């Protein structure tokens, strides 16, 4: 197999801006035939992958001339002149040396937009779900960027591990920011078992972390 | 316009077979190869399979050599993937794609980059069983903040297979609203939440209902979420 490592694996565009993407095989890619088998993709939000790039250089019909790709041998370049805001998704390299087809692991493009830190709120588990011999504990951060995040959850000041599960919205059309829960995931005899819960939250915006927390019971 | 259309898609469990299909517009089918191309939920593309124009050459990933067939029939514009001894982990969206160069025999076949790709099916590869979710509040709890924005929301646990919608007070209120993408839990089971930041001074005169709906198991939920 050919291995192909695309960085970096996140980028956060200016429209107006140049945004560069990089491609390496760990093989050659350049073919018996004088071509060199290495293509480009985008796949905008919602949508199927689209080719924007064949054979290292050669754009699409009807791809904007904003594209440009170059390189040779192990080393490749997607470069996009003045970015727009439409330009945000993923996209990946691919190569078509030998099978199997390998892509690289993609890297997505967001809209650049001012640090905002999350807003923090901690849900105890509902008496409900109690009831069932389970409890939720949910910990939300809203309307953050940019999208690096770290939640961890504490219970009487031991860190938890294993035990919860992290999702988060695309980036948001009118704001540019993300939103994020992490769900916390207990028996409810552990969960009766200690007093407090806490999930702390790092995150750049923030002076030092903040920890959002509730008693149980209380 | 150039198109492909995927279809055959749909839950399955271990073990068992799925046909997908792929129906084409608009160019002569029996001279161009063919891809399948899979993407698993929050993952990258992965190559699958490939087939010669005339169907007499096949070529596989290692992950789905034998268990998947790729097929053609060159009288009906259409491609095939035949998904034999299904795992969880066959679990993604299945896209067929077209070589971007016409190629024919004139020692060896040639094959190159796809150029249009069709929208995909899913096919979810578990051993679970259709479930209807249980719908909790996330309530403001308990009482005494500094006042200034809460939230609340509810957390919807449980459920099989994949999609649940879910709204506010029946899609009247948008604003401040986060639905968050489903996880898939150990169980073999989705959960997600949906939130919605609104004035703490408005917990008690305004009213709050999250509406859930998971058609597979044909439940409706409506929810009044209320603080503790």
């Amino acid at each position: 197999d050919i291995v192909m490592t695309q960085t970096p694996l996140s980028l956060s565009v200016d429209p107006g801006q140049p945004a560069s993407i990089s491609c390496k095989s760990s093989q050659s890619l350049r073919q018996s035939n004088g071509k060199t088998s290495l293509y480009w993709y985008q796949q905008k939000p919602g949508q199927s992958p689209q080719l924007l790039i064949f054979e290292v250089s050669n754009r699409f019909s009807g791809v904007s001339d904003r594209f440009v790709g170059s390189g040779s041998g192990t080393d490749f370049t997607l470069r996009i002149s003045r970015v727009e805001a439409e330009d945000v998704g993923f996209y990946y390299c691919m190569q078509s040396k030998d099978f199997p087809l390998t892509f690289g692991g993609g890297t997505k493009v967001d809209l650049k937009r001012t640090v905002a830190a999350p807003s923090v709120f901690i849900f105890p588990p509902s008496d409900e779900q109690l009831k069932s011999g389970t409890a939720s504990v949910v910990c939300l951060l809203n309307n953050f960027y940019p999208r690096e995040a770290k939640v961890q959850w504490k219970v009487d000041n031991a860190l938890q591990s294993g035990n919860s599960q992290e999702s988060v919205t695309e980036q948001d059309s009118k704001d540019s920011t993300y939103s994020l829960s992490s769900t916390l995931t207990l028996s409810k005899a552990d969960y009766e078992k200690h007093k407090v819960y806490a999930c702390e939250v790092t995150h750049q915006g923030l002076s030092s972390p903040v920890t959002k927390s509730f008693n149980r019971g209380e | 316009r150039v198109q492909l259309v995927e279809s055959g898609g749909g839950v399955v469990q271990p073990g068992k077979s799925v046909r997908l299909s792929c129906v084409v517009s608009d160019f002569p089918f029996s001279k161009y190869p063919m891809y399948w191309v899979r993407q698993a939920p929050g993952k990258g593309l992965e190559w699958v399979a490939a087939i010669s124009a005339d169907a007499w050459h096949v070529v596989y990933s290692g992950s789905v050599q034998g268990r998947f067939l790729v097929s053609r029939d060159n009288s009906k514009n259409i491609l095939y993937l035949e998904m034999n001894t299904l795992k969880i982990e066959d679990t993604a969206v299945y896209r067929c794609a077209r070589m971007f160069q016409e190629s024919g025999p004139p020692n060896y076949y040639y094959y190159s980059g796809m150029d249009v790709w069709g929208q995909g099916t899913t096919v979810t590869v578990s051993s679970a069983s259709t479930k209807g979710p249980s719908v909790f509040p996330l309530a403001p709890s308990s009482k005494s903040t500094s006042g200034g924005t809460a939230a609340l929301g509810c957390l919807v646990k449980d459920y099989f297979p994949e999609p649940v919608t879910v709204s506010w007070n029946s899609g009247a209120l948008t604003s401040g609203v986060h639905t968050f993408p489903a996880v898939l839990q150990s169980s073999g089971l989705y959960s997600l939440s949906s939130v919605v930041t609104v004035p703490s001074s408005s917990l008690g005169t305004q009213t709050y209902i999250c509406n859930v709906n998971h058609k597979p198991s044909n439940t409706k939920v409506d929810k009044r979420v209320e603080p503790k």
